[PDB]
């Protein structure tokens, strides 16, 4: 029998990951500290990646790359991406962002030409025009936070006139293949978008938590692909594959080359994989955006069976085998 | 010309020991019998080798070396083995029962009557330097005698030696050979105990020497001569600055001013290649750009962690064999494109080299290849703590259930020595952190 | 590293000359002490058993106990009788009578201090002593009653020396008198202070051995004491033949005892094997490292998953791959983990030995600390306490000096020992 | 790459290669604790004689 040892109780993904295992009858669950563990499930916050690799006669894999949390941080991703000439200052698909202390040195100098040129000046934490008056909510917070261009042409869906953004799930073997799951997800804005206002922002916050009119459109506020690429071919005479998904694919396999050899495990004494959260915002001319990278996602509830099985076959079985593919394979 | 002596406690002390005065003995062509041919100054001398050996009126060169172990079966093998005429039996120190895997009954029951008679052996030695630097220390973590008395020892020779600089090879315990259910308590009693009093530590950790004879040399099941013939190649490297014509790592404080720029943190992390196979018929010689690029894989480390996720303060490259400064540097810069090198802010970040022209020497009829050039990286990296953070993990679970603790009491040891050391390793896990971070 | 081996009683000097028997093919001796062996490795650490004697003869360290002749007697006459020291024989005359009283306190002491007189002469000759091994039963008076006698006495003149015992746990199934439980329970009390380290050879799991798995159908004291011998043999192989470990008894007491009073081993070995009777076919290790940590191959009737392990020490002997013997261990380890408590870190260790014993080409022995063994204890408990409760058979044991509060001391200690043991299988 | 220090001899080189600069207990109470301990272990074999002894 295979072992595993379950380490975030709070994570829908691998607990429906652990049941799939249990029910192969190959894999049998220790308990949180048992160090002799073929998988671990780890914790979200100080995993102790020092302590994997060294059991002898147990090959060991974490479902966590360690070094990946700079790519899944707000404020680690902006300076990832300036500092990182494989993506650059200079990058196409990532929006304008500064890092900004709260007790600001170059951000000041392009909201200041924002005013000359009289473009769009909105930017986001949360949202405002006026710089002086986000900055009087950074400091009453506490912690570091960034602000970032707020895309103010985005594509609004019909009817509606709605918000969205755009959630891909990609799973991060051992041999760092990148596998982006066929299925996506568009987290809808119940609400009309209202360029007028922004401090009313529930039309501008796009998260199924955020929406507490909630369900009108498709159920959960969730439009999925089938619907979303009629909807794109019926409206604009083309396709998700040709108008978004090139671009997202391009952005995945970018940023994941770009930290390869930070985080690679290839030669390493233990092995790693992981699942993320890539979150896209397509703008009026078809053009995608990335937002943020979530390390520890979750689903929705009609793809935790198909993907968590993915998990299972493309991450697990493929390090510990028993005794169609729902991915696109990212190639590099 | 400055002497160094070598002390050597316990068992993986000795027949480490053993391995590296052999290889030190070809090295410089000196016979078993203490015989040097090429030494045309008979019955002294201020060369580079004279650091450790001095030589008699016959011209035998004899280890400024000195063997203690509390149990005499290890060292009887020195003392009817090959180079049996290389040592005076007043440097091989045994008493008659050893510290059973036990750190106090090697620190206070034993160490206590047997502690006077070494230092006595080591003044004598020491009355023959005319500038005496220091010594390396050669122990197990994880034996009752390599962590209990050496930390006796290096105490009394901090009191008996104050200026002078003590540096350690360190064996830390590895379930694959291990023979003690108890090293994590030996390991972590004995480097609280001595870690004020060592300059420089370098840590081996058996694990990776059995992996590397494992992969590399293709030893299905490495016994100690196989990991010790390893370590003693390592050892020879770090050690040949002292013992050959040169500008790095001249004396034992270099090391300390070169690697160690805070005195807590004093574990470098020594990489070395190639490890290649004697067996091997066909074998493509590698150039200074593999072997060093080699140099930053985990699999070469003499401990496994991963130094992408820590800092650097400090990096020496020690190449032996066919190797210029114009490879060296062209290596480097396509390493430093490809890799996760990061030095803290307050340290420059540079490679300090050494490059000695003489190949690697292998001992005859061993497993390790004759290889055409080969490098030892010592790298201060916050990364090494890792292997710490695995000996605090193991140490909390016995002693959170007091387990094998009245053993320890039962020599005289107080149960707050306990606590006490696991506190100081707690401290030295969070300097790490914040040199890291 | 000279251990001295001391035999009290009848159980006890007859499993203590066949051991001798055993260990003396093992190490090339003959009866007449004189050593035609083909290997060195049979010398090189003889010395822990063996003096030298005049002629290059080598004489057992042993010393022969007993308040009645008969048995030494016939050791005496046995096979290898010759080889033993004559003056270590230690005899009364009177007899213990089944009874511990009897052998701790009247008869026990008058020939106690004649035994400490062998112990000293044997000892002084030692280049640095280890310390002593005892062989005897518990159910019985000699053994049980001036073998824990001679126990507290050793280590009154010897504290800081190791004290290990083969203590033959009595059992109905293999019983002589009713009394065993009284005997045992107070032996059991002594144990638990002044030794370091006691097999627990239970007679109710060599029984069922020879019947359930040897099919012998009614076995002798003889056969037991086949399986006595092998295991005796196995788990003695790291002090006597030269290894990676060069182990000694402290050592073992060290790394397999956690707490002080948990000093008590459920040994075990395979293949299993009857007497005078050869099977051909060689064991792989995988079938070896099975068998070995198999519940019917221990000399204690516990059930291993009743507990969990605390330590475990294994050891292999033959010409075999010690890459599979690590893999296999490792193998039972990881396979079986939750019976291996977690808060004592690779607490199984093995060893190798080259030289396998005599009809077997490999073998393996085990030795476990597991909290299991409870279950021994508990069981004396209740055929103690069913005597007990109505003082039945007691007046064999006030006759001789004792009162009814030793027996209740006796019994809150064991039953003490009992619950010290659930609460490691607990944690 | 500054290349700095560079010695030459007979037996090979050294030189430094820079990519980026910067952004005890006394004799007494040894001897004190050795004896502290050992006071103990006669204490606790003290103990145990007159608990042999009882
Ligand atoms: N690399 C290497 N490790 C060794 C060698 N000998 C022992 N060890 C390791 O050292 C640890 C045990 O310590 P030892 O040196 O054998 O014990 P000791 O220092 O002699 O102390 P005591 O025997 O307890 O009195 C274990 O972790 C072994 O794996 C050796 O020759 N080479
Ligand atoms: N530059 C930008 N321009 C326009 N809208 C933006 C924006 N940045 C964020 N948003 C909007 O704010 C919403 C939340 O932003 P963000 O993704 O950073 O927070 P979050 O981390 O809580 C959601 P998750 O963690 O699931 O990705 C997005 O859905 C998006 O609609
Ligand atoms: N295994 C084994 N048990 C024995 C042997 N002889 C006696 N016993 C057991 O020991 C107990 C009797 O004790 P015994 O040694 O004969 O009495 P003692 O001479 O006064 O020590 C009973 O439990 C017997 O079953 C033997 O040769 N082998
Ligand atoms: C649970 O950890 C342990 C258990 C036992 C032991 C050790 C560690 C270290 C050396 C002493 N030791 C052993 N001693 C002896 Cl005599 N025979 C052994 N046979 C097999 C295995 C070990 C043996
Ligand atoms: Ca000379
Ligand atoms: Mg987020
Ligand atoms: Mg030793
Ligand atoms: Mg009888």
């Amino acid at each position: 029998m295979y072992t595993f040892v379950v380490r975030d109780e709070n994570s829908s993904v691998y607990a429906e990951v652990s049941r799939l295992l249990l029910a192969t009858g190959q894999w049998k669950r220790l308990r949180k500290d048992n160090p002799r563990f073929n998988l671990m499930l780890g914790e979200r916050n100080r995993l102790p990646f020092g302590r994997l690799g060294h059991e002898p006669g147990l090959v060991q894999l974490v479902n966590y790359y360690r070094g990946a949390d700079k790519l899944c941080r707000k404020a680690s991703l902006v300076k990832l991406i300036k500092t990182s000439p494989e993506l650059s200052e200079s990058c196409t698909w990532f929006p304008e962002s500064y890092v900004i202390y709260p007790t600001r040195e170059v951000f000041l100098a392009a909201y200041n030409r924002r005013r000359e040129g009289r473009e769009g000046n909105v930017w986001i934490a949360l949202i405002s025009s006026e710089a002086s008056e986000l900055l009087d909510f950074i400091d009453e917070q506490g912690q570091v936070h960034v602000i970032q261009k707020y895309l103010e042409k985005p594509l609004l869906l019909e009817p509606g006139h709605r918000k969205f953004d755009i959630r891909s799930w990609v799973l991060v073997d051992h041999l760092y293949n990148i596998y982006l799951y066929r299925e996506g997800v568009l987290r809808t804005s119940s609400e009309p978008y209202n360029s007028a206002n922004f401090q009313d922002k529930t039309c501008h916050l796009t998260n199924h938590c955020i929406q507490k009119n909630y369900g009108r459109y498709e159920e959960g506020n969730e439009m999925f692909f089938e619907e979303f690429n009629q909807y794109l071919m019926d409206a604009l005479n083309t396709t998700l594959e040709n108008s978004i998904l090139l671009q997202i694919k391009h952005i995945i396999r970018s940023c994941l080359m770009c930290i390869e050899p930070a985080i690679s495990t290839k030669h390493l004494h233990y092995q790693s994989f992981q699942l993320f959260g890539f979150d896209f915002m397509v703008d009026e001319e078809l053009k995608v955006w990335l937002i943020e990278v979530n390390g520890a996602p979750a689903c929705a509830q009609k793809l935790y069976a198909e993907l968590c099985q993915g998990i299972v076959d493309v991450a697990i079985s493929s390090v510990f085998p028993l005794a169609t593919s729902i991915f696109i394979k990212l190639h590099h | 010309m400055r002497e160094c002596i070598s002390i050597h406690v316990g068992q993986a002390g000795v027949q480490i020991g053993n391995a590296c005065w052999e290889l030190y003995c070809l090295e410089h062509g000196i016979q078993p019998d203490g015989q040097m041919p090429s030494d045309k100054t008979i019955g002294g001398g201020d060369d580079s080798f004279n650091t450790f050996f001095s030589e008699t009126g016959a011209g035998k060169h004899v280890p400024r070396a000195v063997f203690v172990d509390l149990e005499p079966t290890v060292i009887d093998e020195v003392r009817t083995g090959t180079y049996r005429q290389l040592f005076h039996p007043e440097q091989l120190i045994t008493g008659k029962e050893d510290a059973a895997n036990n750190y106090a009954r090697g620190h206070y029951t034993i160490g206590k009557e047997i502690i006077d008679l070494v230092l006595d052996r080591i003044r004598k030695l020491a009355d023959q330097c005319t500038g005496l630097q220091g010594f390396l220390v050669f122990h197990s973590f994880g034996g009752g005698t390599g962590s209990g008395f050496t930390s006796l020892l290096m105490e009394r020779l901090s009191v008996d030696y104050g200026k002078k600089s003590k540096l350690e090879f360190s064996i830390y315990p590895a379930p694959q050979v291990s023979t003690a259910v108890v090293e994590p308590y030996n390991s972590i009693l004995t480097t609280h105990t001595t870690l004020e009093h060592s300059d420089c530590a370098f840590m081996v950790d058996n694990e990776a020497i059995y992996d590397i004879c494992r992969r590399n040399l293709d030893i299905e099941r490495p016994t100690y001569t196989n990991l010790n013939r390893l370590i003693s190649q390592i050892v020879s490297s770090i050690t040949a600055s002292l013992r050959f014509d040169g500008a790095l790592n001249v004396d034992l404080t270099e090391f300390q001013t070169n690697l160690v720029p805070y005195p807590r943190i004093h574990f470098p992390l020594a990489t070395y290649a190639p490890v290649i196979s004697a067996e091997k018929a066909y074998h493509e010689q590698l150039s200074v750009a593999e072997i060093t690029n080699a140099c930053f894989e985990p699999a070469n480390q003499m401990v496994k962690c991963d130094p992408r996720h820590g800092k650097y303060m400090a990096c020496c490259l020690l190449y032996r064999g066919d190797v210029v400064p114009k490879d060296v540097n062209a290596a480097i810069a396509t390493i430093k494109t490809k890799r996760s090198i990061q030095f803290v802010d307050w340290c420059p970040t540079g490679f300090k080299v050494g490059i000695n022209y003489q190949p690697p020497t292998v001992v005859p009829g061993g497993d390790l290849a004759k290889v055409q050039r080969a490098v030892c990286m010592l790298s201060n990296t916050t990364a090494i703590a890792e292997a710490w953070a695995r000996l605090d993990h193991k140490f909390d679970l016995m002693y959170a259930k007091r387990a094998f603790v009245h053993w320890y009491v039962g020599e005289g040891m107080e149960e707050g020595e306990f606590s006490e050391a696991r506190e100081d390793m707690a401290a030295l896990e969070k300097d790490y952190e914040e040199v890291g971070v | 590293r000279e251990i001295v081996h001391i035999q009290a009683g009848q159980c006890g000097n007859q499993i203590g000359a066949k051991f001798w028997e055993v260990i003396s093919d093992e190490h090339g001796i003959d009866p007449t002490g004189s050593y035609h062996g083909d290997s060195d490795l049979q010398l090189e650490r003889i010395n822990v058993y063996y003096n030298e004697a005049t002629g290059n003869k080598y004489v057992p360290r042993a010393i022969l106990v007993d308040l009645e002749p008969g048995t030494m007697d016939s050791v005496r006459s046995g096979p290898f009788g010759q080889i033993f020291r004559p003056d270590n024989f230690v005899f009364g005359q009177s007899g213990a009578g089944n009874n511990w009283a009897k052998g701790h306190y009247t008869e026990g002491a008058e020939l106690v201090d004649s035994v400490l007189d062998v112990v000293r002469k044997e000892s002084e000759s030692c280049d640095c002593l280890q310390g002593f091994q005892l062989t005897h039963s518990l159910g019985g008076g000699t053994g049980s009653g001036m073998g824990t006698l001679l126990i507290s006495k050793i280590r009154e003149e010897y504290p800081d020396r190791i004290m290990n015992t083969f203590s033959v746990m009595p059992s109905p199934k293999v019983s002589d008198t009713v009394v065993e439980p009284y005997n045992a329970t107070l032996s059991v009390h002594q144990l638990v202070e002044n030794t370091d380290e006691t097999y627990c050879i239970d007679n109710e799991a060599l029984y069922d051995i020879c019947f359930r798995t040897l099919k012998l159908t009614t076995p002798t004291y003889g056969d037991l004491n086949h399986l006595v011998s092998a295991t005796m043999s196995g788990v003695t192989t790291c002090l006597r033949f030269p290894g990676q470990l060069n182990a000694d008894l402290r050592k073992l007491a060290v790394n397999m005892v956690p707490f002080p009073r948990l000093h008590f081993f459920m040994p075990g070995f395979a293949p299993l094997t009857s007497r005078g009777s050869q099977q051909y076919r060689a064991l792989t290790v995988p079938e070896l490292t099975q068998q070995m940590f198999d519940s019917k191959n221990m000399m204690a009737a516990c059930d291993p998953r009743h507990g969990r392990y605390l330590t475990v020490a294994a050891i292999f002997r033959g010409r075999m791959s010690m890459k599979e013997v690590d893999e296999q261990m490792l193998n039972v380890q990881n396979k079986n983990s939750s019976y291996f408590v977690e808060w004592i870190p690779n607490n199984v260790k093995t060893a190798v030995c080259d030289i396998p014993p005599r009809g077997l080409k490999m073998s393996a022995t085990f030795i476990g600390n597991s909290t299991a063994i409870q279950e021994l204890f508990k069981r004396i408990s209740e055929q103690f306490t069913a005597m007990f409760r109505r003082k039945a058979f007691l007046h064999w044991y006030t006759g001789e000096g004792m009162d009814e509060m030793e027996f209740t001391e006796a019994e809150s200690n064991m039953n003490d020992l009992v619950s010290e043991y659930q609460q490691y299988q607990d944690a | 790459m500054e290349v700095i220090e560079l010695n030459k001899c007979t037996s090979g080189q050294s030189f430094e290669v820079i990519l980026k600069p910067p952004s005890d207990p006394s004799l007494e109470e040894i001897q004190k604790k050795l004896e502290a301990a050992e006071e103990r272990r006669k204490y606790q074999e003290a103990e145990l004689l007159k608990h042999l002894a009882e």
